[PDB]
C-alpha cells in the first residue's frame, strides 16, 4: 500500500529545572525506528526496530549529530518565542515539528510536510507546493520572514522530494518482513444487556496493523454513526492495534445490526453480527 | 495556555484468560501539556516494574503513551490505572474491565 | 534519515 516516513520533535521548557528537554522520534507508518533524548545519560540516536540496527556508524553519527545540533536549535527557539509572544521566563512552553513525506502505491512521493506548533496550538507550515508558508499568527509571520529570506523551502523541498524518499524506500525494503505486512483485524461481536430490554452490542477488532481502520454499526443498513460509542484505537504493545465500536440496542432486535469492518489487510470489506 | 487533559484506556495485551500471563496496558492520550504521572495498580498498590513508550504526539499535537507491565491475571485480582495531570484537581483512577 | 536544514524561528 502507501507508506510514509515521520520525525517528531517536541522541545519542553521547565526553568529552574534545566535546559529544555529535546526529543526526536522517528516512524515508518505506524512503527517507530529510532529515537534520540536530550535527557538520557547519553544522549544519541538509539534504533527502536531491528531492521535499523544494520545502519553503519556514519548512520548514527549523522542523525545523532543533527539532533544534537537541534538540541540547541529550538532551545534558541523556545527563547525567541517567548519574545513574539511578550511572556516571561518563568513559564513552561512546549515546541512541537513533525515532517516527513508519503509515498503512494506506485512509491512515487505523494506529498510532503513540515509543520511546528506552539503550545500545541498551528504556529507555521509548510505549504503542499514545498515553497510557501502558511503562518498562524503574527509571531509565526516574523518566522515565515526568515525562512522566506533564507530560502528554507527550497532546503526542505530538495529533502523531502530526495533524501527522505529515498530513505523511506530503503527502510521499506530493509524492514519488507514487517513494514510491508498488514496484519487484519480479527473481528467478533459480544453482547450485553444493559437491562431487560436494550443489550449492547460490541463489535472488536484485535489484532491489526496498521492502526488506520474502520469500523462501523448499520441497523437495517442505515449508519449509525450518532448513537455509535467509537473508541480510540491503541496500540497493544507487539506493534499491532486494538478497535471497538458499540451500539445500545432494543433486546429482541439485535438481528438487524450489522458491524461492519475496512482494513488494509482484508480482501473485501467485512460484514459481522451478533452470534448467539 | 491551553491545556487538554488525558483520556485513559486500561485493558490487556491478549484477552484475558486467568492463570495465563499477559500484558496490562495504560494508554493515555490527547493531553497538552506533556507532563503526566500514570502509575499501574494491583489491588490499591503501585507496580514498579512499569515501562513506557516514548513520548509523541498525534495529528492534533496532542501527546500520547502506552504504559504497560506484565501481568498473570486472575478472578481476584483487581488492577487499575493512575493518572495525574496538571488539568485534574485529583488523581483519575480507572478500573481495568476485562470486556472493554 | 532526518532532516539536517536549520529553522531558526
Amino acid at each position: 500500500g502507501s507508506h510514509s516516513m515521520r520525525y517528531f520533535y517536541t522541545a519542553m521548557s521547565r526553568p529552574g529545572r534545566g535546559e529544555p528537554r529535546f526529543i526526536a522520534v522517528g516512524y515508518v507508518d505506524d512503527t517507530q525506528f529510532v529515537r534520540f533524548d536530550s535527557d538520557a545519560a547519553s544522549p544519541r540516536t538509539e534504533p527502536r526496530a531491528p531492521w535499523i540496527e544494520q545502519e553503519g556508524p556514519e548512520y548514527w553519527d549523522r542523525n545523532t549529530q543533527i539532533f544534537k545540533t537541534n538540541t540547541q536549535t529550538y532551545r534558541e527557539n523556545l527563547r525567541i518565542a517567548l519574545r513574539y509572544y511578550n511572556q516571561s521566563e518563568a513559564g513552561s512552553h512546549i515546541i512541537q515539528r513533525m515532517y516527513g513525506c508519503d509515498l503512494g502505491p506506485d512509491g512515487r512521493l505523494l506529498r510532503g510536510h513540515d509543520q511546528s506548533a506552539y503550545d500545541g496550538k498551528d504556529y507555521i507550515a509548510l505549504n503542499e507546493d514545498l515553497s510557501s508558508w502558511t503562518a498562524a499568527d503574527t509571531a509565526a509571520q516574523i518566522t515565515q520572514r526568515k525562512w522566506e529570506a533564507a530560502r528554507v523551502a527550497e532546503q526542505l523541498r530538495a529533502y523531502l522530494e530526495g533524501l527522505c524518499v529515498e530513505w523511506l524506500r530503503r527502510y521499506l525494503e530493509n524492514g519488507k518482513e514487517t513494514l510491508q505486512r498488514a496484519d487484519p483485524p480479527k473481528t467478533h461481536v459480544t453482547h450485553h444487556p444493559v437491562s431487560d430490554h436494550e443489550a449492547t452490542l460490541r463489535c472488536w477488532a484485535l489484532g491489526f496493523y496498521p492502526a488506520e481502520i474502520t469500523l462501523t454499526w448499520q441497523r437495517d443498513g442505515e449508519d449509525q454513526t450518532q448513537d455509535t460509542e467509537l473508541v480510540e484505537t491503541r496500540p497493544a504493545g507487539d506493534r499491532t492495534f486494538q478497535k471497538w465500536a458499540a451500539v445500545v440496542v432494543p433486546s429482541g432486535e439485535e438481528q438487524r445490526y450489522t458491524c461492519h469492518v475496512q482494513h488494509e489487510g482484508l480482501p473485501k470489506p467485512l460484514t459481522l453480527r451478533w452470534e448467539p | 495556555m491551553i491545556q487538554r487533559t488525558p483520556k485513559i484506556q486500561v485493558y490487556s495485551r491478549h484477552p484475558a484468560e486467568n492463570g495465563k500471563s499477559n500484558f496490562l496496558n495504560c494508554y493515555v492520550s490527547g493531553f497538552h501539556p506533556s507532563d503526566i504521572e500514570v502509575d499501574l495498580l494491583k489491588n490499591g498498590e503501585r507496580i514498579e516494574k512499569v515501562e513506557h513508550s516514548d513520548l509523541s504526539f498525534s495529528k492534533d499535537w496532542s501527546f500520547y503513551l502506552l504504559y504497560y507491565t506484565e501481568f498473570t491475571p486472575t478472578e481476584k485480582d483487581e488492577y487499575a490505572c493512575r493518572v495525574n495531570h496538571v488539568t485534574l484537581s485529583q488523581p483519575k483512577i480507572v478500573k481495568w474491565d476485562r470486556d472493554m | 534519515q532526518a532532516s539536517q536544514e536549520v529553522k531558526n524561528w
